[PDB]
């Protein structure tokens, strides 16, 4: 399905200020971008300009797996619950809103 | 007042004068008499022997966290024959 | 929000009351007693020896590892219910009277 | 109400020189950008041209529901009365240099 | 009356140096950033760049109460009389700087 | 279970109620005999003295370190008759 | 500044001395008995039960907690004077002197 | 004096080299900036440009009082006599290439 | 990789699995046991008691020094074999077990 | 040997992401920065884009000692025995696409 | 003489770890900070980043007393005679590649 | 370095040993008796009785004050020999005996 | 020196070798001696057992606390006849 | 093993079973002998009555710090008539 450029600012904002923020056991966005297949190298040069989830996403779209699935079903493996509820329309949303145009042709 | 935990830091260092530094006795039977039991004092007194910190301080402060009025704390300063502290904690009311 | 109640959200808590309900749980290693109640859904410890002993290392920089693991279990929306009914039934009345002064019985 | 163009020199760099300060936790361009219906890449692109507002109210300027009336109601909408505040003025005088002077030459 | 563009970098500078620093008892920019209503989440997604006092107003301007005003009753309402006296000739002064230029029209 | 280091906190908790504050001797002489030595016993003790850490704690979590089973400290709380300890870690299995 | 007087801000003090006149307060839970000393203008204890643990829990961390309350009861101006008077008053007589040799009887 | 361009490429480069390593405790390229009289919204633009140091001698290099005799008394008062013992050679040479070539060609 | 050998590059190790056996190392200055363990080929200390102090100075900040110091003689290609074999040597058998359970005996 | 011009973005990406990772006791780019005879200010407004090393090798390359056997005795000398191994190879071979090609004529 | 720019990272990092390190009775950094007279809070708002001896130098540089012997004759008065021994060499080094570079015209 | 002599420097050693002839110094108040016995050339004591409670403090954060005396008297070069030749005649034989087996005479 | 907690650490040292270990009543009634009160002087006895601090260090140093001198320790050194310390604080004048 | 120090922490735990809970002067004519001295033993002494701390662990590891050997504990085991002691440290050789 619908790739991450599927999902912007407003939701990607959103996702920032619950990923950004490390956590102790619950994850975090290094859990993810370790998910989403990066490297323990990758990953240190992103904990660098603020913002990394965000960075991670602009990062793992001219990628593979890169599904906006992808991301939310990582996200629930990842058992961040809290993310899924609150971005949840949000999303849904922003995919009515790219399917809905990217089409007349 | 109302509660321990809401003595005034000086009414609640007078007070762990009285009880801490007061006979190994007519302190730890005040203990036991707080609705505790064997293995809580346990800890509870092993704190004594740390750079000084109010056994009564703790002993107190923890029976603030489970909601101790201040009238349970003067009423049980006359029922344990320690007015000696009281004496303090009225100079308040 | 405002109206804190057993239905709300705990990672939605105003950050000036968890540094409140913070000094209750923070002393006497009330935390780890609260860390270890944290139980997941199966049943299993949420937490376990190793997570405990990283809150434990926050005390070296300061930060009331109270709320460090509030956030944190805060992540599985947990409803101030859930933190209250782990409260009292661990017995800390002071926090859980903070909270709400429902369920907080006397001795 | 009207075209873009209406706004002067002044206005169109003050407007910049507010939803410009990109901030992560309010509202600024982007946050705007996606409230006049900009997709993902779209945004990443004015984010390079210095100046995005100003970019954003020109790649703008001529589209379906772009009109002064919206950019208003826009910034209404995202609460940015920073600038309601402040621009309302040179506003509401600029849609009379476009419109007292729209009716003779 | 006039909003946060209104006092800069001086008076910005001076502001960080009173409300970053964390104390126990006394009103931190955390405080502070919850007076301005501010989520828990934001909150803590500010706490990460240095200067967060002055992120803080960056991120309080382009939204509804902003006044200098607001901010100087919400210094005081938080006691910080500190600051107050020791910035207040700077704002008032920063205040006849704003107010006396953008003024030839 | 299985290792020393996977016990549920809580677990490791009601048993480092014991140990801990359970006699200096009663204690002290398990410690020299969890295979230790007299300089390393020297510093796992001055631990005790600092704000509330289990010394068993930090003796259990050090043998922990060591790769140490469960089913070792039940049967080192056994031919030592610290029974009253090993009572807990029974009801787990 | 300079010139210590009993005119000049708390707040103001060289980071030296503080670290100073730290060593004078800090022993013996010696800001114990100042931290209650400080009171509002209302009369109230300034820093109450709960602010003093906060500060206790800054041994853990290696923080003069004379300064880390010095530092944070500055940001209310108090004279350099509302201090010695209130060591002075306190029988802190030693630290006070290096404040300012003026009030500091003798025994 | 005379009009910033006087200043050859050399020194607008250390110029830059020196005044834009920021540091929120003294006195960098926004201290500056703001003895020029520049307003804030006007300095957080110019913090985008990498190099804002010479940013700020263009955007300024045209304006009311600006000249080098201002930039140099400007870095007097701000005391960053870093600069002054080390493009003081460099400038009244580049004053004389300028002077001492304006009044044949 | 995926199947972690002592054959190949510790700087090339999953960044999920560090924070893990970091639980191990980082607690009571376990790395710190491990950082003067780590030697240059010469036989010289690696790392002296400055760069120590330097790696110590990462807990006001939050920083598994374990992974700091992992990383950062990680830059000398080191084998995750010379990591267990400085493991065992220096007693830390639970994480060196965590890495290859080949070479760790039983009490 | 010739100049960096030769290894092109594959492994400036890789190289980066090497370097561009501040260490306590091993070289960080600022480390080699230093080696390549750079001023400290110099240096340090080159803290700044993210992805120094390139901005280092950029740089360092219409200069002086720019050669790539230069870059690579200096990271052999860096004691940074990581990166010319992982990379070592992919170098020795954009020297040769470089070599034979662009020798046409 | 002449000023911090002098030396660069290679001192400066030696030189932090000498300083960063907080003592009882001799000097850590914030006892030099203070003989480079700065203002209490100027010091505790440099207590936050790591490496405060680095972003001392770089305040205390565009400003008045900034010298390299400065600090030099400072470090000797404070008795930390470690510093300049296991330092020395290494800096009357860093001052020659400036005064001998940097010296081409 | 690696072969310790009587004229290497104090700050210059491994902080593995270290943190081991720190459990020579460390029990029995035995860094204070070292302390003291710290003098300058002038001949006045080195730290006063009011450093000393400095170093006393460091016991509620849980640090070696053999360490943190040890390196910070490190800031003034002292050779190694110092320290035994100050070990020695204070009767701290078995830590000097660890640093160089030469002058360590029997009972 | 001048005051008491200008006292050099060693000279202080030997001094709390002295009063500190030295007869259960030849101290105490030189702290009681020392214009101090009951209340006082039952914290700083508390103190003497914990792990080693000189009662006399802590009764000195709070003396310290109030501007004492050093000819004020020297002289309730003999009007007390504990001449056995003084001997030390008199190899420095 | 070869230094007092270096015995097993076991064999000083049955060691200072003995000498520590074992006749005020059986023990003080030990220590006294151990080449000290009247000042020395007062504060090693004083360690006794605080929690639970061998006087003779103490005495042992102090006369540790000094490079005594453990042919030299064993001598003065029998050359006190202490054979009850050594009975242990020989189970060792």
């Amino acid at each position: 399905m619908l790739p991450l450029a599927a999902l912007n600012m407003r939701v990607r904002r959103r996702l920032s200020l619950f990923l950004n923020v490390r956590t102790q056991v619950a994850a975090d966005w290094t859990a993810l971008a370790e998910e989403m297949d990066f490297e323990y190298l990758e990953i240190r040069q992103l904990e660098t300009q603020a913002d990394p989830t965000g960075r991670l996403l602009d990062a793992w779209q001219g990628r593979p797996g890169a599904s906006v699935g992808r991301l939310l079903e990582l996200l629930t493996k990842l058992g961040r619950d809290d993310v899924l509820l609150e971005l949840g329309p949000s999303i849904e949303e922003d995919c009515q809103k790219y399917i809905a145009a990217a089409l007349e042709h | 007042a109302c509660y321990i935990y809401q003595l005034p830091s000086w009414v609640l260092d007078d007070l762990c004068r009285n009880m801490d530094a007061l006979s190994e006795w007519d302190w730890m039977e005040f203990a036991s008499y707080v609705i505790t039991d064997l293995t809580q004092l346990r800890k509870i007194k092993s704190m004594e022997w740390v750079q000084g910190v109010s056994i009564t301080r703790e002993l107190l402060w923890w029976w603030g966290m489970r909601q101790a009025t201040v009238q349970q704390l003067v009423d049980l300063l006359c029922r344990l024959e320690l007015y000696r502290a009281a004496q303090i904690i009225l100079n308040w009311k | 929000m405002g109206p804190i109640t057993p239905s709300t959200y705990v990672r939605c808590l105003n950050v000036g009351l968890i540094r409140k309900l913070s000094d209750f749980i923070d002393p006497q290693e009330g935390w780890k007693k609260l860390a270890v109640a944290i139980k997941k859904p199966s049943g299993d410890d949420r937490y376990n020896q190793f997570h405990i002993r990283r809150f434990e290392a926050l005390l070296q920089t300061g930060k009331s590892p109270t709320s460090e693991l509030l956030f944190d279990w805060g992540t599985t929306n947990c409803t101030v219910g859930d933190l209250v009914d782990l409260l009292i039934q661990n017995e800390f009345f002071a926090p859980a009277s903070l909270l709400l002064p429902d369920a907080v019985p006397l001795e």
